Protein backbone atom coordinates (compact mmCIF):
# COMPACT_ATOMS: atom_id res chain seq x y z
CA UNK A 1 0.00 0.00 0.00
CA UNK A 2 0.90 3.57 -0.57
CA UNK A 3 0.48 5.77 2.17
CA UNK A 4 0.13 9.74 1.57
CA UNK A 5 1.41 12.46 4.60
CA UNK A 6 -1.94 14.75 5.07
CA UNK A 7 -2.67 12.73 8.30
CA UNK A 8 0.33 11.13 10.06
CA UNK A 9 1.28 7.48 9.29
CA UNK A 10 0.10 5.30 11.96
CA UNK A 11 -0.02 1.94 11.53
CA UNK A 12 -1.51 -0.70 13.70
CA UNK A 13 1.72 -3.21 15.13
CA UNK A 14 1.48 -6.78 16.91
CA UNK A 15 4.39 -6.84 19.43
CA UNK A 16 5.06 -9.30 22.34
CA UNK A 17 1.54 -10.34 21.93
CA UNK A 18 0.19 -7.24 22.12
CA UNK A 19 -1.78 -4.91 19.77
CA UNK A 20 -0.37 -1.11 19.10
CA UNK A 21 -0.36 1.99 17.32
CA UNK A 22 2.49 3.67 15.66
CA UNK A 23 3.77 6.02 13.55
CA UNK A 24 6.58 5.15 10.32
CA UNK A 25 9.04 7.61 10.98
CA UNK A 26 11.60 8.39 8.45
CA UNK A 27 13.54 10.67 10.54
CA UNK A 28 14.05 8.23 13.03
CA UNK A 29 17.42 5.75 12.81
CA UNK A 30 15.55 3.67 15.84
CA UNK A 31 11.98 2.20 16.85
CA UNK A 32 11.14 3.51 20.27
CA UNK A 33 8.12 2.61 22.08
CA UNK A 34 6.35 3.51 25.08
CA UNK A 35 6.83 1.62 28.33
CA UNK A 36 5.67 -1.35 27.82
CA UNK A 37 5.63 -5.24 28.97
CA UNK A 38 8.45 -6.66 26.68
CA UNK A 39 10.03 -10.90 27.74
CA UNK A 40 13.54 -10.73 28.11
CA UNK A 41 16.96 -9.38 29.00
CA UNK A 42 17.81 -5.61 28.17
CA UNK A 43 20.36 -3.07 28.15
CA UNK A 44 20.61 0.30 28.91
CA UNK A 45 20.74 3.16 26.64
CA UNK A 46 20.72 6.83 25.87
CA UNK A 47 18.96 8.42 22.81
CA UNK A 48 18.15 12.09 21.46
CA UNK A 49 15.61 13.88 19.93
CA UNK A 50 14.90 17.29 19.59
CA UNK A 51 14.07 18.32 23.17
CA UNK A 52 16.89 16.58 24.44
CA UNK A 53 17.76 12.67 25.56
CA UNK A 54 15.61 10.30 27.31
CA UNK A 55 16.96 6.43 28.55
CA UNK A 56 15.48 3.99 27.17
CA UNK A 57 15.63 -0.09 27.82
CA UNK A 58 17.49 -1.92 24.50
CA UNK A 59 15.59 -5.06 23.51
CA UNK A 60 17.13 -7.09 20.73
CA UNK A 61 15.78 -9.54 18.24
CA UNK A 62 12.42 -8.60 19.00
CA UNK A 63 9.71 -9.67 16.16
CA UNK A 64 7.03 -7.27 15.37
CA UNK A 65 4.35 -7.42 12.83
CA UNK A 66 3.72 -3.97 11.00
CA UNK A 67 0.56 -3.89 9.61
CA UNK A 68 1.00 -7.63 8.58
CA UNK A 69 4.41 -7.53 7.63
CA UNK A 70 6.96 -9.45 9.66
CA UNK A 71 9.92 -7.76 10.70
CA UNK A 72 12.67 -8.23 13.37
CA UNK A 73 14.95 -6.08 15.39
CA UNK A 74 16.08 -3.59 17.73
CA UNK A 75 13.11 -2.41 19.99
CA UNK A 76 14.02 0.55 22.21
CA UNK A 77 11.11 0.47 25.30
CA UNK A 78 11.10 4.70 27.22
CA UNK A 79 9.24 7.64 27.44
CA UNK A 80 8.52 8.55 24.14
CA UNK A 81 5.50 10.83 23.83
CA UNK A 82 4.91 8.70 21.12
CA UNK A 83 5.31 4.63 19.67
CA UNK A 84 7.42 5.27 16.55
CA UNK A 85 8.64 2.65 13.86
CA UNK A 86 12.25 3.86 12.68
CA UNK A 87 14.34 3.05 9.61
CA UNK A 88 15.75 0.03 11.45
CA UNK A 89 12.55 -1.65 10.90
CA UNK A 90 11.00 0.17 7.79
CA UNK A 91 13.62 -1.20 5.76
CA UNK A 92 12.45 -5.14 6.59
CA UNK A 93 8.93 -4.42 5.52
CA UNK A 94 10.13 -2.79 2.16
CA UNK A 95 8.83 1.11 3.04
CA UNK A 96 9.97 3.24 0.82
CA UNK A 97 9.67 7.56 0.28
CA UNK A 98 8.83 8.58 -2.98
CA UNK A 99 7.94 11.77 -4.43
CA UNK A 100 7.46 14.29 -7.24
CA UNK A 101 9.19 13.58 -10.36
CA UNK A 102 9.08 15.13 -14.04
CA UNK A 103 11.63 12.20 -13.68
CA UNK B 1 5.52 16.70 17.97
CA UNK B 2 8.42 16.42 16.01
CA UNK B 3 9.81 13.14 15.92
CA UNK B 4 13.11 12.12 14.43
CA UNK B 5 15.35 10.06 16.95
CA UNK B 6 19.38 8.58 17.07
CA UNK C 1 12.71 9.79 -6.84
CA UNK C 2 11.93 6.70 -4.97
CA UNK C 3 14.04 6.85 -1.76
CA UNK C 4 15.07 3.76 0.34
CA UNK C 5 15.38 4.11 3.91
CA UNK C 6 19.19 1.93 4.52
CA UNK C 7 20.54 5.36 4.98
CA UNK C 8 19.20 8.69 6.50
CA UNK C 9 16.53 10.40 3.61
CA UNK C 10 18.50 13.56 3.75
CA UNK C 11 18.09 16.41 0.13
CA UNK C 12 19.29 19.64 -0.25
CA UNK C 13 17.12 22.34 0.38
CA UNK C 14 17.01 26.21 -0.43
CA UNK C 15 15.65 28.82 1.69
CA UNK C 16 15.95 32.24 2.72
CA UNK C 17 18.70 32.52 -0.13
CA UNK C 18 20.77 30.08 1.47
CA UNK C 19 21.63 26.08 0.52
CA UNK C 20 21.48 23.08 3.72
CA UNK C 21 20.89 19.45 4.44
CA UNK C 22 17.51 18.26 6.12
CA UNK C 23 15.78 14.88 6.74
CA UNK C 24 12.66 13.95 5.13
CA UNK C 25 10.94 12.99 8.48
CA UNK C 26 7.33 11.00 8.32
CA UNK C 27 7.35 11.57 11.75
CA UNK C 28 6.83 15.36 12.42
CA UNK C 29 3.72 16.99 12.14
CA UNK C 30 5.91 20.52 11.51
CA UNK C 31 9.52 21.69 9.48
CA UNK C 32 12.18 22.75 12.03
CA UNK C 33 15.52 24.36 10.63
CA UNK C 34 18.72 24.78 13.11
CA UNK C 35 18.65 28.30 13.97
CA UNK C 36 19.33 30.40 10.63
CA UNK C 37 18.78 33.45 9.31
CA UNK C 38 15.48 34.79 8.11
CA UNK C 39 13.88 37.79 7.19
CA UNK C 40 10.58 38.91 8.77
CA UNK C 41 8.00 38.89 11.81
CA UNK C 42 7.75 35.96 13.20
CA UNK C 43 5.95 34.48 16.61
CA UNK C 44 7.65 32.39 19.47
CA UNK C 45 6.19 28.74 19.98
CA UNK C 46 6.72 25.63 21.57
CA UNK C 47 7.04 22.33 19.94
CA UNK C 48 7.85 18.82 21.41
CA UNK C 49 9.60 15.72 20.95
CA UNK C 50 11.95 13.04 22.27
CA UNK C 51 13.62 14.54 24.81
CA UNK C 52 10.73 17.21 26.03
CA UNK C 53 10.21 20.73 24.39
CA UNK C 54 12.35 23.61 22.80
CA UNK C 55 11.37 27.23 22.05
CA UNK C 56 11.02 28.51 18.25
CA UNK C 57 10.52 30.91 15.46
CA UNK C 58 7.70 30.39 13.61
CA UNK C 59 8.00 32.12 10.22
CA UNK C 60 4.78 32.36 8.01
CA UNK C 61 4.63 31.86 4.25
CA UNK C 62 8.22 30.93 3.63
CA UNK C 63 9.31 29.13 0.11
CA UNK C 64 11.49 26.85 0.18
CA UNK C 65 13.21 24.48 -2.32
CA UNK C 66 13.15 21.14 -1.74
CA UNK C 67 15.40 18.53 -3.90
CA UNK C 68 14.17 20.90 -6.75
CA UNK C 69 10.54 20.92 -5.58
CA UNK C 70 8.84 24.41 -4.54
CA UNK C 71 6.45 24.81 -1.97
CA UNK C 72 5.48 27.23 0.44
CA UNK C 73 4.56 27.18 4.26
CA UNK C 74 6.01 27.36 7.90
CA UNK C 75 8.87 26.82 8.68
CA UNK C 76 10.28 26.71 12.59
CA UNK C 77 13.11 27.61 13.34
CA UNK C 78 15.27 26.79 16.77
CA UNK C 79 17.51 24.83 18.73
CA UNK C 80 16.57 21.57 16.86
CA UNK C 81 19.75 18.59 16.24
CA UNK C 82 19.10 18.43 12.62
CA UNK C 83 17.20 20.24 10.02
CA UNK C 84 13.77 18.31 9.72
CA UNK C 85 11.24 18.65 6.30
CA UNK C 86 7.70 17.65 8.34
CA UNK C 87 4.57 17.09 6.93
CA UNK C 88 3.07 20.29 6.53
CA UNK C 89 5.95 20.39 3.48
CA UNK C 90 6.24 16.97 2.44
CA UNK C 91 2.31 16.77 1.13
CA UNK C 92 3.03 20.19 -1.30
CA UNK C 93 6.08 17.64 -3.14
CA UNK C 94 3.46 14.86 -3.28
CA UNK C 95 5.57 12.88 -0.72
CA UNK C 96 4.13 9.43 -0.34
CA UNK C 97 5.29 6.39 1.82
CA UNK C 98 4.86 2.95 0.39
CA UNK C 99 5.53 -0.81 1.35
Amino acid sequence: PQVTLWQRPLVTIKIGGQLKEALLDTGADDTVLEEMSLPGRWKPKMIGGIGGFIKVRQYDQILIEICGHKAIGTVLVGPTPVNIIGRNLLTQIGATLNFGGSS
Amino acid sequence: ETFYVD
